[PDB]
């Protein structure tokens, strides 16, 4: 079971540089080459570099020619793409992929995103959608930059009904999402709702309760 | 570089029907063509690899074919969690190149919208603003209407919203709008509506409150 | 501009200690600019040259089959040192071009 995760995205501003890394697990990472991929929101995905297996040769698209350096180590299991001259376009989560020369992109990791603007990093701020059949409880994550967040309720235990909305820019120039869970009316009394709310890029979590607080 | 056009964009179709994704190439690129599953904010599975073989792990049901340039993919018997978008990618020569995407939808029969509003908390009108929220929770079709009316006043501008992808279980989406008004907006007025119009409401239905309750 | 990036077969090699094992190189050339290397990972973790054509241990030898896409990797009088991962590498004698390395390969070596 081949394992790829990705780390090192964040806030960048225009220009500057930033570095992100891949680790692998449960192959041999020297035997088969890597590559990225970017796919900037609402676009397709685009290939961007690769390197073989030794590292003795790098592959680059035109576009990011000449800025990103894409290099390996082969004694940590790590894949590393040393982005310079950073630009707005370049705004996209990047995954690494495992290449199997020809079959290439043969396993991808989740992928970490990469925000290119002069905007600083803040925080969410979470404000209760409390409840006044089917009730309805959430939370308004409001306020951040960059994205993502991420939101659970109890700890990842209630995961039934739970509809987390995409984050939507609004004018202020921060993201803001709402995520609701649909239970039903009497369960109001029983069992307690927590939201879990992560912005790793201001690195602040908030655990908020819903109360109906009648 | 290789021109990748992939069509058709979009589709929609309901549960075990025969689906055609049609991945056309400039230069031909021998068999070298693989296809790709990435459900919403996931990373890319692998499904199709030289244009015709079928990876591990995949469901039979999903097929290759194509010589050339023009290649296909094919759903036997379309399932509900196959809601994804689809690429077709080259492995002949440098730059590697992707479609533009087709996204598969799961059709469902007509569902009526749960419609539910909220008040903002009073610590966000401690912040400076207000922000009413109307839920749409597990319909189909995919579009609504919705309508803000701050004192029977219909609402421009002022409302944002955004969309689920549909879900893997039931194939049903949920819409939530919105309404963004200072701290004095929202002191000004008391009763709020929102009024969704979908074809599964055989009359239109408004949520309202009211702000001293 | 063409990723022809060489076969390289078997996957995996077991011989008795003392027998030729021999690979099977295949690229599909482009030009005739171009040369293949031959690998393996060393305890120092690099991919040490062992042979090349065109033109050393005369013990790793390198031949081209008439076919003329296909050459044998051969180690003559395999030893137990010589277990290992190997594999090929293309180069085409284009401006920028670079190594275009194959998939690895084990060769086992037994009593
Ligand atoms: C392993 O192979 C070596 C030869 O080394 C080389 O690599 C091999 C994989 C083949 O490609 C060989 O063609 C190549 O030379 C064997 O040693 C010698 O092999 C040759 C066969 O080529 C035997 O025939 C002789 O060939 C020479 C020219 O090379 C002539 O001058 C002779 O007249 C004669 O025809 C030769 O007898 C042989 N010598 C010895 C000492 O073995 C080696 O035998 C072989 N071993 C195994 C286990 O297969
Ligand atoms: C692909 O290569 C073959 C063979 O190349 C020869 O051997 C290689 C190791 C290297 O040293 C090359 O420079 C050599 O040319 C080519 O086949 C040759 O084709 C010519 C005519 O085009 C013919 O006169 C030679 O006899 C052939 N030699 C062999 C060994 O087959 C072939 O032309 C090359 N094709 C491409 C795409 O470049």
């Amino acid at each position: 079971e081949v394992q790829l995760l990705e780390s090192g995205g964040g806030l960048v501003q225009p220009g500057g540089s930033l570095r992100l890394s891949c680790a692998a697990s449960g192959f041999t990472f020297s035997s088969y080459a890597m590559s990225w991929v970017r796919q900037a929101p609402g676009k397709g995905l685009e290939w961007v570099s690769a390197i073989s297996g030794s590292g003795g040769s790098t592959y680059y698209a035109d576009s990011v020619k000449g800025r990103f350096t894409i290099s390996r180590d082969n004694s940590k299991n790590t894949l590393y793409l040393q982005m310079n001259s950073l630009r707005a376009e370049d705004t996209a989560v990047y995954y690494c992929a495992k290449s199997y020369n020809h079959p290439m992109f043969d396993y991808w990791g989740q992928g970490t995103l990469v925000t290119v603007s002069s905007a600083s990093t803040k925080g969410p701020s979470v404000f209760p959608l409390a409840p006044s059949g089917t009730a309805a409880l959430g939370c308004l994550v409001k306020d951040y930059f960059p994205e993502p967040v991420t939101v659970s309720w109890n700890s990842g235990a209630l995961t039934s009904g739970v509809h987390t909305f995409p984050a939507v820019l609004q004018s202020s120039g921060l993201y803001s999402l709402s995520s609701v869970v649909t239970v039903p009316s009497s369960s109001l009394g029983t069992q307690t709702y927590i939201c879990n709310v992560n912005h790793k890029p201001s690195n602040t979590k908030v655990d908020k309760k819903v109360e109906p607080k009648s | 570089d290789i021109q990748m056009t992939q069509s058709p964009s979009s589709l929609s179709a309901s549960v075990g029907d025969r689906v055609t994704i049609t991945c056309r190439a400039s230069q031909s690129i021998s068999s070298y063509l693989n296809w790709y599953q990435q459900k919403p904010g996931k990373a890319p599975k692998l499904l199709i690899y030289a244009a015709s073989s079928l990876q591990s792990g995949v469901p039979s049901r999903f097929s290759g074919s194509g010589s050339g340039t023009d290649f296909t993919l094919t759903i036997s018997s379309l399932q509900p969690e196959d809601f994804a978008t689809y690429y077709c990618q080259q492995d002949y020569g440098l730059p590697f190149t992707f479609g533009q995407g087709t996204k598969v939808e799961i059709k469902r029969t007509v569902a009526a919208p749960s419609v539910f509003i909220f008040p903002p908390s009073d610590e966000q009108l401690k912040s400076g603003t207000a922000s009413v929220v109307c839920l749409l929770n597990n319909f189909y079709p995919r579009e609504a209407k919705v309508q803000w009316k701050v004192d029977n006043a219909l609402q421009s501008g002022n409302s944002q919203e955004s969309v689920t992808e549909q879900d893997s279980k039931d194939s049903t989406y949920s819409l939530s709008s919105t309404l963004t008004l200072s701290k004095a907006d929202y002191e000004k007025h008391k009763v709020y509506a929102c009024e969704v119009t979908h074809q599964g409401l055989s009359s239109p239905v408004t949520k309202s409150f009211n702000r001293g309750e | 501009r063409p990723w022809n990036p060489p076969t390289f077969s078997p996957a995996l090699l077991v011989v008795t200690e003392g027998d030729n094992a021999t690979f099977t190189c295949s690229f599909s050339n482009t030009s005739e600019s171009f040369v293949l290397n031959w690998y393996r990972m060393s305890p120092s973790n690099q991919t040490d040259k062992l042979a090349a054509f065109p033109e050393q241990d005369c013990r790793f030898r390198v031949t081209q089959l008439p076919n003329g896409r296909d050459f044998h990797m051969s180690v003559v009088r395999a030893r137990r040192n010589d277990s290992g991962t190997y594999l090929c590498g293309a180069i085409s004698l284009a401006p920028k071009a670079q190594i275009k390395e194959s998939l690895r390969a084990e060769l086992r070596v037994t009593e």
